[PDB]
């Protein structure tokens, strides 16, 4: 199993009341998982993935992950991890403008202290999957609507990561192109083997897995 | 009342986020880093012009006429070509010496000058600065002599006990004798900045005469003049009325470079405070472009209202000054308790690193007066002003042009 | 100040 | 390209829009700086320049150093001219300097007496109006005397005048009389300086004070604007230093409180300039929030993400000191070579620039010190925010 | 009568070194005190058609008029005083000025048209009490319920009584059970006030509640 979660308790500062909103959530993550985790509002969809990642640490609990903790790191080591076995993938319009396309899914490859030998050719593959490779060298502030997002599914997957943690991928778009970043996010599990899961609002965008499960503040409802 | 663009836009100034608490702070004492430096920087050189008039131009004579190393034999009947000029007010005669004064082996040269007593009243103010109770000691017949608080220094005597001067040689005709010296009683001190302390002193003329085996007869005439700044063409004039020519002189080859060093700081210290707040002016610029993007979605409200592009423009011109006047007048409330109350600022910075600064050995004076005026703090804030229009100016064109079709309305 | 050239007329 | 992970995330952040307002804008932080620094080498220059000709007129005339023994006089016998190895002295001659008083037929002024040696090199020899150097003879008392000091004696060439010593005297049971002999003046000479109206020539040997023997020797330093830092240093035995701020010792010293005071209005320029790195990185912060915790995200830790913004408050820190002193070493040099640009003055008497090499490096450094002191505070609250609140 | 021509307004949008056009043979008919209830899609032409009548847009080819004057072929200055009287800007993106409260939103159209005094004053009373407000109406629109919120901008775009109000799905961004009270407070301003309006939604559920649809598929009209 490659990772584990049993009992996580988020214990936030409230205004001076202390109020838990992730009871007693629990979930089986193995390699290479087919995962439809579904939620509501209010259910947990935006959070405990910073748990997971490295970007919070819950008080009350502990991530464990193989055999490596995650919770129990400190931070030189938390950035370690998100750079090789870990993928995030947002849509609140998270490209930085004043660079391009090309360098958007480079950059994790400059902090992870790659050669230049390599670095030009692992991006470019990359955008030769996904079917950008006419908008290379375009700034994301003149893209449309549609091919902004197909950067962020990019960048995430230079590193081959073993998780990839996803957030609404379609969710500032309509369903003319729901079908397309569908599909192309199911060719990232038969090339390099890459769990994800996928967050939708309601029950019905994700009917592409198999394991539809539902934590409603933590309570799992499947 | 209240326009428009002014009133409606108090509002908008009030606007809070993560560290923009701190940007109002550093913006408020950025301009008033060259508004409160230029409030006692411009008021202490108008004290010093204060002490210039007091101090300097009114003890020493600024008109002074002597022979070609001659004895005035005719001044009687030279006196009278003199006062009846439109622009001199009085003169009285004057006997300069050299002589040095041998008291313990001090080295002090003094100019003592053959002044009259009753006379000296009416043309400036000699015993104005006097520690004595009274000034009318200086009869005929006691041979006293008055000299200033540098010479005290350096002689180590107090007000009353003789001390030996040097006369010089009354010669008729060129010959080398013995050094002529006696010894008087000093009839009190004075002082008045501690530069022209070390070198001045005066005698009676009653006294001055049996000192040099003469009769009635004196080697300089004096005068006054109503204004000062044209000490150059009412004595040319009045030099041709006793004699061909005699040897002219005037207050601008010894004190005349103090009206052009107090007037070339005014230069260079007005244009040095622009780059002040000419920069402090770049911080307004910085927060204003910033205001346009962050509300871009506010813009287009109300031109979909019916703004037209001069009422836009205007907008953001007198944002930026709200910004703007409150840190001026940040400096201005606080120019005001340095300036008046200097005295104590000044003395309390001298007991603290150490030796003093403006010591009175070759400066003008000894203390750092400030003469604030109420002229100078209204040409203070329009230039403050001024510096912001142009700052307000540029990020408010990038704001009309800011189309509501392009952003999502 | 720091900037004197003492010189005389006649 | 770019390997090193600190630099390429503000290569394109110095200057982003493509208008030509917005440009200027990301710059406004380089000219604060480059307007401060030209506008402080500049004007220090004219007042090196007023020190610099106050040095040659008065310190270049006069004797600074003299190296006098403790018990009165110096025997030359004990200490030769090949014994001292002082530090910064390049010629050693032999002096007599004493405070004395002068008397004439008509005044009697003041001034100082020189003893110096008509078979050596002196640098009053062009001031000298027709009148030779080797004219001092032993014996004969000659004296030459200033143009300054004989306009109030009133003594030609060929009077004789009396030279009188107050100080050096001897003892004498009915009380104490100074010493005093007859000296004859053979010309004057005249500088167009203030040193003249109380210095004169004579020779070295002279029986007017003790005794023959010398007081002190005469040194030239390369640079007599400062004497503290060669006082501590290895003295010989049997002599006390004398340097020149016994007579002229608030001078010089007033001239460097001037600058001390023209220097630190100057650097309120500078001061708004580091509090505009503040104001143009803090608000940068404020609105890249969607930059910031998304580098996290890609797995960049806090440590090197708070000397992101470092360089970009020291890219108008390190430019604006070299083209600050670019442009204040072009208007000090360039001032008065075609036309004046700032205006011409009541008199137009050549005035003088001086531009040390020592000072703009001084000078450079602050203001490449107090751009980045101002930028610890918004580069810490970039990082101290947490990754996951920035983000929603 | 005829209150707006709408010919064929093709609208050439310049891309970066591209030419796109994305409104073309566009007609429909605007009339005096009609009522229309034109319904779009995700790509047909809705929310920049009506910035090409209300004056924002500028087109590349065609004139629009509004009862003589056009709107196209018009000064900068004069276009934005036809905003001010005759027409109206409702959206559902909460286009109020959240720096005052809800009083000073209504009477801001009537703060550039420089006014009365005496006369911005009672205007604003008297249009937010006909929707549902003066309970709450010296308040922020930030502490403002989410069905309070569309209300208030009803009454801004209506109290210089516009002969073409601009209207573009007031719904959704709110409740439910007020979803439809605005809509019949639209209604009423019709009848009493005579503001001849035009509301555009993406389904044919609002569009029944209001006068005739019109179907458009990409600037062709299809029905
Ligand atoms: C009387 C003066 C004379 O000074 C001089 O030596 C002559 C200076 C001549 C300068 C000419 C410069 C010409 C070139 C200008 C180039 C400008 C370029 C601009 C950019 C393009 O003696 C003095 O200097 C004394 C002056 C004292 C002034 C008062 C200083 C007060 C300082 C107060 C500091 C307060 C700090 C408070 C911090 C909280
Ligand atoms: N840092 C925080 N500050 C304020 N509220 C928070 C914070 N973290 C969690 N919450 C509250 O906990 C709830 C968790 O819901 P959430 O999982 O965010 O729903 P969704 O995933 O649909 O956005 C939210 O309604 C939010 O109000
Ligand atoms: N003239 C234009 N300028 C800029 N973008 C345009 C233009 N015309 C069309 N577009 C783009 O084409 C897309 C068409 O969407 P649109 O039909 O306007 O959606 P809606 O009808 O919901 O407003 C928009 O997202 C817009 O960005
Ligand atoms: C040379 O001109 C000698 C006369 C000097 C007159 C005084 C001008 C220099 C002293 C200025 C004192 C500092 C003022 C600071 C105000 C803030
Ligand atoms: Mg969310
Ligand atoms: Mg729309």
């Amino acid at each position: 199993i490659l990772l584990q979660c049993d009992n996580l308790c988020k214990r936030y500062q409230e205004g001076s009341v202390q109020t838990d909103v992730l009871h007693n959530v629990s979930f089986s993550v193995g390699e290479g998982e087919m995962m439809a985790i579904v939620g509501s509002s209010g259910s947990g969809k935006s959070t405990l993935l910073h748990l997971l990642g490295g970007l919070d640490t819950p008080t009350s609990g502990d991530v464990i992950f193989n055999g490596q903790p995650m919770s129990k790191l400190s931070s030189a080591a938390k950035a370690e991890l998100r750079n090789q076995k870990l993928g995030f993938i947002y849509q609140f319009h998270h490209l930085l403008p004043d660079f391009t396309a090309l360098e958007n899914v480079a950059m994790p490859l400059l902090i992870g202290k790659k050669k230049p030998a390599e670095i030009n050719s692992r991006a470019l593959e990359m955008l030769k999957a996904v079917g950008l490779d006419h908008r290379a060298n375009h700034r994301p502030s003149e893209l449309s609507g549609g091919e902004r997002q197909r950067v962020a599914i990019a960048r995430a997957l230079v590193n081959n990561p073993r998780l990839v943690l996803a957030d609404e991928p379609t969710g500032n778009l309509d369903a003319r192109n729901a079908d397309s970043i569908f599909q192309l996010l199911g060719e990232l599990n038969r090339l390099q083997g890459t769990a994800f899961l996928v967050v939708t609002h309601d029950l019905q965008l994700a009917k592409r897995m198999s394991r539809q499960l539902e934590m409603r503040d933590g309570r799992l409802t499947a | 009342p209240l326009s428009l663009l002014i009133g409606l836009r108090f509002s908008r100034g009030r606007r809070r986020g993560g560290m923009v608490s701190l940007i109002s702070v550093i913006s408020t004492i950025g301009i008033a880093l060259g508004v409160a430096v230029l409030i006692v920087g411009l008021s202490a050189m108008n004290g010093f012009e204060r002490e210039l008039n007091n101090r300097i131009l009114a003890v020493v004579p600024h008109g002074e006429i002597e022979a070609v190393d001659q004895p005035w034999t005719n001044w009687q009947e030279a006196l009278d070509h003199v006062q009846k000029v439109p622009g001199i007010a009085a003169a009285a005669p004057y006997i300069n010496f050299t002589g040095l004064v041998e008291s313990g082996a001090n080295l002090r040269a003094i100019q003592v000058k053959g002044v009259n007593p009753q006379q000296e009243q009416r043309l400036s103010a000699l015993p104005s600065f006097v520690q004595g109770d009274a000034w009318r000691n200086f009869k005929a017949g006691e041979q006293q002599i008055i000299i200033g608080k540098g010479v005290a220094d350096a002689l180590k005597v107090k007000q009353g006990d003789w001390v030996s001067i040097m006369i010089p040689n009354s010669n008729p005709e060129h010959k080398l004798m013995q050094p002529k010296r006696v010894r008087l009683h000093v009839a009190g001190i004075l002082q008045l900045s501690g530069q022209l302390d070390h070198s001045f002193a005066m005698i009676p003329l009653a006294d001055a005469q049996q000192y040099l085996d003469m009769g009635s007869s004196v080697s300089g005439i004096a005068l006054k003049m109503t204004d000062v700044f044209n000490a150059n063409k009412l004595v040319r004039d009045a030099g041709e009325v006793t004699n061909s020519y005699v040897y002219i002189k005037s207050w601008i080859g010894t004190y005349g470079y103090m009206y052009r060093d107090i007037q070339m700081i005014r230069a260079i210290m007005y244009l040095a405070m622009v780059l002040v707040i000419g920069v402090a002016c770049f911080n307004i610029v910085s927060t204003l472009v910033m205001a346009v993007k962050d509300k871009s979605g506010d813009i287009a409200v109300l031109r979909t209202l019916g703004a037209k592009d001069g009422l836009i423009r205007a907008i953001f011109v007198w944002y930026g000054l709200l910004a703007g006047l409150f840190g001026s007048l940040c400096g201005v409330i606080i120019g005001v308790v340095v300036s008046l109350q200097l005295t104590p600022i000044i003395e309390w910075i001298e007991k603290l690193i150490g030796h003093q600064f403006l010591s009175s050995d070759i400066y003008f004076i000894d203390f750092l007066p400030s003469e604030l005026h109420w002229l100078d703090v209204f040409y203070v804030l329009v230039t403050a002003l001024l510096l912001s229009l142009l700052a307000s100016w540029y990020p408010a064109r990038r704001a009309s042009n800011i189309d509501p079709a392009r952003v999502l309305s | 100040c720091s900037s004197n050239a003492k010189i005389d007329q006649l | 390209y770019q390997p090193v992970a600190l630099f390429i995330g503000l290569r394109y952040m110095r200057g982003r829009a493509a208008d030509r307002f917005g440009r200027f804008v990301s710059w406004l932080s380089t000219i604060g700086i480059t307007l401060g620094v030209m506008a402080l080498v500049t004007v220090l220059s004219v007042m090196n320049g007023f020190e610099r000709e106050l040095q040659n007129n008065i310190l270049g005339l006069m004797p600074q150093a003299i190296l006098s023994s403790e018990h009165g006089s110096l025997n030359p016998q004990q200490l030769p001219e090949t014994a001292v190895k002082l530090d910064g002295v390049n010629r050693v001659a032999p002096i007599t300097t004493g405070d004395v008083v002068l008397q004439s037929a008509r005044s009697v002024a003041v001034g100082v007496m020189l003893g110096i040696d008509p078979a050596q090199k002196d640098p009053l020899t062009p001031y000298l109006v027709n009148v030779k150097q080797t004219d001092l003879e032993p014996g004969k008392y000659n004296v030459i005397l200033g143009e300054q000091l004989a306009s109030q004696l009133g003594v030609n060439r060929g009077d004789q005048i009396r030279v009188m010593v107050p100080s050096a005297s001897q003892f004498t049971p009915m009380g104490r009389i100074p010493s005093q002999r007859l000296f004859n003046v053979i010309g004057t000479f005249a500088a167009n300086s203030e040193v003249d109206g109380y210095e004169m020539l004579v020779n070295i040997e002279d029986a007017s004070r003790l005794m023959g023997n010398i007081t002190g020797w005469r040194l030239w330093l390369d640079e007599p604007l400062k004497v503290d830092s060669l006082s501590q240093q290895k003295l010989p035995e049997g002599s006390k230093w004398q340097d020149w701020r016994d007579r002229k010792g608030e001078l010089f010293q007033a001239v460097r409180m001037e600058k001390n005071m023209m220097g630190l209005l100057l650097s309120l320029i500078v001061a708004v300039a580091a509090f505009n790195i503040i104001t143009s990185l803090g608000l940068m912060v404020m609105e890249k929030q969607g930059e910031v915790a998304i580098l996290q995200t890609q797995g960049l830790t806090p440590r090197q993400i708070m000397m992101v913004f470092m360089v970009q408050g020291a890219s108008a820190g390190i430019i604006g000191a070299i083209l600050g002193a670019a442009l204040g070493a072009l208007l000090a040099s360039q001032l008065n070579n075609l036309m004046p640009i700032i205006g011409v003055l009541l008199d137009g008497a050549a005035l003088p620039v001086a531009i040390e090499p020592l000072q703009v490096i001084v000078i450079a450094l602050v203001a490449m010190a107090i751009a980045l002191l101002s930028t610890l505070y918004p580069s810490w609250r970039a990082a101290a925010t947490q990754p996951a609140e920035a983000l929603r």
